[PDB]
């Protein structure tokens, strides 16, 4: 559905332009391999906001109001003069931190939906501009957005991140349900998860190859688009 | 002059309106001599080719079958809704004339 | 020599501006004989057309005209939001003589 | 007329469909005399190429291998997952003879 | 044979070099007689055309053209920054001569 | 017939490999007469040309250079890693045979 998600940030929308997106901590462009950063949901819920909106371990946090991620705004952004709220179109990269946390949930409080390797410009709707405190209710379309594309995706199911969840092997939210259906190798009760690191591991191949192939959709429908001009025609006569 | 692919559909013996609202299920595609042509299907089944040029078209449509394939292959790749076809229904499968997307 | 769409479109008889600023809403392609046209919509219901090419287009014509729709389609596609368009008013629906695209 | 790829396949001595439901991995592209070809590889070692136009090909064909090059290139750069390819295995490498692309 | 932009446009008569690291603010193109054009913006208000092919051109030139709108339409849509412009300021507006594309 | 880009320029005497592994930096494209032409650079410093078609070129490369035009247009502004060219190296800047791209 046509449901957005927003997220308050200092980054202005021609850093996001050229980066490709809104980037996780440490990440210089969208497409580059997840190879590049720690990829672990519960790692990225527990990082500290202190300056920046939750962005670290790689994924890129988003409120599900325009008003929730204002006020978060105003809290964590206290500082900069100028701001601005990304609005976020729904897509499957993205998931529901408290479901898929659970009970472990660090922050339940605050409802925040993260995206996996953060958000390409594509599905970036639009950004107000928040000039000390003051929103500016024109918001400006970014026209690398394609509407048609993300009004017909939601968020990732539950289910398809209890795998991702990246609590340590030694966790007990591996022996318990649901997670321990989805559980990594070497996480839980499988033999030495203390000593191993394959659990850390796995977590982090699991999570480089969704971006993978979450990139691949990407890549599809932008660069379809870009060669949507090609006429055969004229180079055969 | 029609202003949608349904008036335009009316003015030819032998075509129809498939009503899809759908993406593109597959497309294939060849060059194998004389099947340089294009077939898609959608999910619920339905499989539509654009013809091998041959002496039933007129030279004026020889540009246009061209960019029908053209269109075929990127609304299968950008995953556009098709909205309808007008096909002719004396071939097997049932042969592309129009096509329009929306939503 | 113009400078824009507006100082082109005052150069011809018969032609006018419509200015749209939205995105093409839905896009239709025919390759049927006497009928290899393009038609557009937008969501206020305006329709326009690409002309099938006849006598009444000199030959530096043909190549725009093809040029014009694959402009639609990937306009289309992208979801470019198209500022304005110059067409002639003679026609039904509204032939495009010209496009303009603008951030 | 065939439905679908392995249908068209069957139509042709000296053929076979690989079936690889996956992206392309690499795509090479040459404009060097007598080599005006392109070379495609998938990540399990598998390589095809789009033969140099010759006598071999009839003339409807040479509008085709240069749809099929633009269809390769276009598949390689979206990462578009090929389902099967349809190919002769009298040349070396392979010589694609269609593509086919699904959901 | 130049190896850069600035190179190529210091080997003709009546031409300069404009430098602009910015996307394409507006693009408009034409099929109206006479005026088979394009033209575009930039957001600092400078404007640049594609000339219509006339007596000026020499034969390779005319292929080249049709590149040059191709080019500028997908600058356009895609948003990509050009860096500079070689123009011939002999003409109002200014004519496009080369285009040079840098991150 | 070759399997891979280094097996075609062995082929040629005046060629030569380069590995790039690196997507292009800037692209450069010109309509003017005697230098209908494009450039490329890589960040490296690296730069290579197509050449403008001339009586060394056969009949069949003609097209071929069109393409490869096109290819590095769209390399460029969709990012797509190149990994190798060959070039004929009896040229300033060298001029591109063939490319490859893997990610
Ligand atoms: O000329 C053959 C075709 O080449 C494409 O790359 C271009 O974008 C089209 O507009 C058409 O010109
Ligand atoms: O123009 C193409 C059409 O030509 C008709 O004559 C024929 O009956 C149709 O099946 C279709 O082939
Ligand atoms: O050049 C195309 C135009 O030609 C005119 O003569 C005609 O009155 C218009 O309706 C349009 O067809
Ligand atoms: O149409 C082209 C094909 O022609 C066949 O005769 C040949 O066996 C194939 O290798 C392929 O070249
Ligand atoms: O070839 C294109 C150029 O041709 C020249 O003769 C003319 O002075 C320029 O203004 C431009 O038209
Ligand atoms: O086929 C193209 C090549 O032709 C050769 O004769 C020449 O040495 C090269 O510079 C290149 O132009
Ligand atoms: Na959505
Ligand atoms: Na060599």
């Amino acid at each position: 559905n046509d449901d957005k998600l927003y997220r308050a940030d200092s980054r202005p929308p021609d850093e996001i332009k050229q980066s490709g997106g809104l980037m996780p901590r440490g990440q210089s462009e969208y497409f580059d391999r997840g190879t590049q950063m720690n990829i672990n949901l519960y790692d990225h819920a527990r990082g500290t906001q202190t300056g920046f909106v939750r962005h670290d371990d790689g994924y890129v946090s988003t409120s599900i109001s325009l008003r929730s991620a204002h006020l978060v705004g105003q809290t964590i952004l206290s500082g900069h003069s100028t701001y601005y709220i990304y609005v976020i179109a729904t897509a499957p990269n993205m998931f529901n931190v408290n479901d898929v946390l659970g009970a472990y949930s660090p922050h339940p409080d605050e409802q925040e939906v993260s995206a996996l390797g953060g958000i390409p410009y594509s599905q970036i709707y639009g950004w107000y501009r928040v000039h000390f405190g003051v929103l500016d209710e024109q918001l400006h379309r970014n026209r690398g957005y394609r509407d048609r594309y993300y009004s017909n995706l939601d968020i990732a199911p539950a289910a398809d991140g209890y795998g991702l969840a990246g609590f340590p092997p030694e966790h007990r939210a591996w022996r318990e349900e649901p997670w321990i259906h989805h559980a990594p190798p070497g996480c839980g009760n499988a033999p030495r998860s203390s000593m191993s690191n394959t659990c850390d591991e796995k977590t982090q191949s699991l999570g480089v190859k969704f971006l993978d192939e979450y990139q691949s959709k990407v890549k599809r429908q932008i660069f379809s688009g870009y060669q949507s001009d090609i006429d055969t025609h004229n180079r055969i006569k | 002059t029609p202003q949608n692919i349904t008036d335009l559909c009316a003015e030819y013996h032998n075509t129809q309106i498939h009503t899809l609202n759908d993406k593109i299920f597959s497309y294939t595609e060849s060059l194998a001599g004389k099947r340089e042509m294009a077939i898609i299907t959608f999910k619920n089944g339905a499989t539509f080719q654009v013809e091998v040029p041959g002496s039933q078209h007129i030279d004026s449509q020889k540009k246009a079958i061209e960019r029908m394939k053209d269109t075929l292959r990127i609304a299968y790749l950008t995953e556009a809704k098709v909205e309808k076809l007008c096909v002719w229904n004396n071939k097997t499968p049932h042969a592309i004339a129009a096509i329009s997307m929306a939503n």
